[PDB]
RNA sequence: ACAUAUUAUUAUCUUAUUAUUUAUAUAAUAUUUUUUAAUAAAUUUAUUAAUUUAUAUUUAUUUAUAUCAGAAAU
RNA sequence: UGAUAAGAUAAUAAAUAUGUGGUGUAAACGUGAGUAAUUUUAUUAGGAAUUAAUGAACUAUAGAAUAAGCUAAAUACUUAAUAUAUAAAAAGGAUAUAUAAUAUAUUUAUCUAUAGUCAAGCCAAUAAUGGUU
């Protein structure tokens, strides 16, 4: 019924298809074999009724998981349970282990912190399962523009919301985060700004190997106002809008950089007609803090 | 039948040889 | 013991008085079935020494009859001795310490008498 | 042979009788926590003390292991499969698959 | 006479199973092959479901021969 | 490691043989129904077709052990690669050490080839109870 409910059904059908046995796939999903399936009377696992034909499964849309992520209730384990079931699949199922994109992990980390309120257990499922992704030939998901930056951004908010000021825990956690990055391709340059802001906030001097200086290269959405092309473009650059607004709000040193404010102007004025992503998230963090 | 056609083929062969013995004797 | 050709003891004699043939046998045949060859005999009961002999220093002797040459041939073609036969062959000097195991390895035990080959 | 020395894992006879297992902890009163008795009593003495055939042989094997610095951890006796011995497995399995899963 | 039991045999009848050998499929699977939608990714390609195409491997039915056994006769 | 503890990783110590795998039951044991011999027994210094790319499983020696798929995973299974007209293969595990998963070392297994050992197939000659009512 709801967008979340529909997305979950699509995501659960996709997994059931790719977890089905290869010998039995042609007889359970090709509608021309419905009568051959009946005759064989294969018995559904769990000693249930014999298996029945299912509608053929087609490649799933990457937007399907973005809809489910933002439907999870304010305090729920649904996102943490889906990920644990999805990433428990064999690494031989390429369709399952290549569906996850860098955008999905960013949206799983930003939703968990500001909406679902289970960030700690979402950063442990990702840290724990990173080894399987490498074995499954999908290391790109753990990058600097979607995984590292989103993590440091959520840290710059938890360290404030919670007041954490230890200069040893922060550095240790920052080192682990950088060690968890498998696709180190700094492009926007916001990573260096985010790392420097963390050091000022927690009174330490960051020093990570391989994070070479990169000048800001914020993607500028054009003044042209399209429809689904600009709704996708904004949603595409939604993560870096949450990082630009975060950088300025946490520390006023980032106000020095004028590239950050241009993107705010462009991304905000691009669809200022609609609501604000940054503010909408922070409200929920307060609605979750109160509990 | 296949067994009735084999029987007759053999019966004719045996009778040809029994006659052969009489022609030789 | 492994392999298809094994050197092992086949039991003869009577109840409570066992004697053995040293035989080369197919692994799958019965213990007392007619073997490939009978290499020798083993009498497990030591010869009793008299009171005087004991003080005199005589040690009880277990008697083994064995075809040394034929035994070496069967070891050469890969026949596998049983544990008891292995002990007998090591004491005869046919096999060496390479056939010893960790449980019976007498690495540190004093030798009171050295193996002596004589003619009689 | 000679009397080995108590260790930290096996401080006394009671600890020795518990590590080896096979219900040998039920002989703690036969030995009376005397270290020397465990390492001097042979089969004949143990038989006179009421230790049954299987246990006394098992103790003597573990006493020899201890004397030689070999592990004395309990090794369990074999047990038949859950579905029974091989000769009665086909019948048992057939009657267990018609009363559990139908 | 005969009523019984047992066995054997067959130009006969019926026949499980199996082997071998026929014909057939809009049969299944894989690959190839002709196209066709849906979906997805990227900005043509992939996937799935169909269709066409041959190929191999199976399946169902079917033709013929032999066959446990039983029936009848001796 | 995970800013709160759900999980992940490694080391260590245990558990599991109601999941997938391996090896083992062509032997041994028992019996004498059938079997009078195209088949069974016994014997011979017997034989050829002038007996397989058979090793069954130990010995000696030499070499090899590759890539995918399928299963939850594998020393399971499947399809390929390369190896004596040429054909025909495989498998890792344990423990250390050094590295950034890989490499060596040790240990135990896998595959192939050659010979040995054990062990097979087939044939001949001669003999093997009673009744010709
Ligand atoms: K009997
Ligand atoms: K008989
Ligand atoms: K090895
Ligand atoms: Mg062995
Ligand atoms: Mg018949
Ligand atoms: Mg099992
Ligand atoms: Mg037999
Ligand atoms: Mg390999
Ligand atoms: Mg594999
Ligand atoms: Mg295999
Ligand atoms: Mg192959
Ligand atoms: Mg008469």
């Amino acid at each position: 019924a709801s967008t979340g409910e529909i997305a979950k059904a699509k995501l659960d059908e996709f997994l059931i298809y790719h977890k089905t046995d290869a010998k039995l796939k042609p007889f359970i999903y090709r509608p021309k074999n419905a009568q051959i399936l009946l005759t064989k009377d294969i018995r559904d696992p769990k000693t249930r009724e014999p298996l029945q034909p299912r509608p053929p499964v087609k490649p799933l849309s990457k937007q399907t998981l973005n809809d489910f992520i933002y439907s999870v209730e304010p305090n729920s384990t649904e996102l943490l349970d889906w990920f644990k079931e999805w990433t428990g699949t064999s690494i031989r199922k390429r369709a399952i282990w290549t569906y996850i994109s860098p955008i999905h992990v960013q949206k799983m980390l930003t939703a968990s912190f500001f909406k679902i309120g289970k960030y700690a257990h979402m950063v442990g499922l990702l840290y724990g399962i990173e080894h399987k992704f490498l074995k499954a030939q999908n290391p790109s998901v753990f990058d600097i523009e979607h995984f590292f930056n989103t993590n440091i951004m959520c840290a710059l908010h938890r360290n404030r919301l919670k007041d954490y000021k230890d200069a040893e825990i922060a550095q240790r956690k920052l080192q682990v985060a950088w060690k968890k990055v498998l696709n180190r391709k700094n492009n926007t340059g916001l990573a260096n700004i985010l790392v420097a802001t963390l050091g000022r906030q927690i009174g330490f001097t960051p020093e990570l190997t391989g994070l070479q200086p990169v000048d800001i290269s914020l993607p500028d959405i054009p003044n042209s106002s399209s429809g689904a092309e600009l709704k996708d473009l904004l949603s595409k650059y939604e993560g870096i809008y949450l990082i630009a607004r975060t950088l300025l709000d946490i520390d006023q040193h980032n106000a020095q950089y004028l590239e950050l404010q241009e993107f705010i102007r462009q991304y905000q004025n691009a669809l200022s007609e609609s609501s604000d992503p940054y503010d909408t998230h922070l409200k929920a963090l307060g609605l979750l803090e109160t509990p | 039948s296949a067994k009735a056609v084999k029987f007759l083929k053999a019966q004719r062969r045996k009778q040809k040889n029994e006659a052969k013995q009489a022609t030789l004797k | 013991t492994c392999g298809l050709v094994r050197i092992r003891l086949a039991r003869f004699g009577r109840k409570n008085s066992p004697v053995y043939n040293i035989v080369v046998a197919n692994s799958r045949k019965a213990r007392d079935a007619k073997p490939i060859e009978v290499l020798g005999t083993y009498v497990p009961v030591p010869s009793p020494v008299t009171k005087r002999e004991l003080k005199r220093g005589v040690v009880p002797i277990k008697d083994v009859k064995l075809d040394f040459d034929r035994t070496k041939y069967w070891i050469g073609v890969g026949a596998q001795p049983s544990e008891t036969v292995t002990k007998l062959l090591r004491k005869a000097g046919i096999l060496n310490d390479a056939w010893a195991t960790s449980k019976n390895s007498n690495v540190n035990r004093k030798v009171v008498f050295e193996r002596m080959e004589t003619l009689e | 042979s000679t009397i080995p020395k108590p260790s930290d894992q096996v401080p006394d006879v009671d600890a020795f009788l518990n590590k080896i297992g096979r219900n040998c902890n039920e002989l703690k009163d036969t030995f009376e926590n005397n270290w020397n008795n465990l390492f001097q009593w042979d089969s004949k003495i143990l038989k006179e003390k009421g230790v049954n055939i299987q246990q006394r042989k098992y103790i003597l094997k573990q006493v020899h292991n201890y004397r030689n610095n070999r592990p004395i951890h309990e090794i369990k006796l074999g047990k038949k499969s859950f579905f029974g011995g091989e000769r009665k497995r086909k019948a048992f399995t057939a009657k267990w698959k018609a009363e559990n899963k139908q």
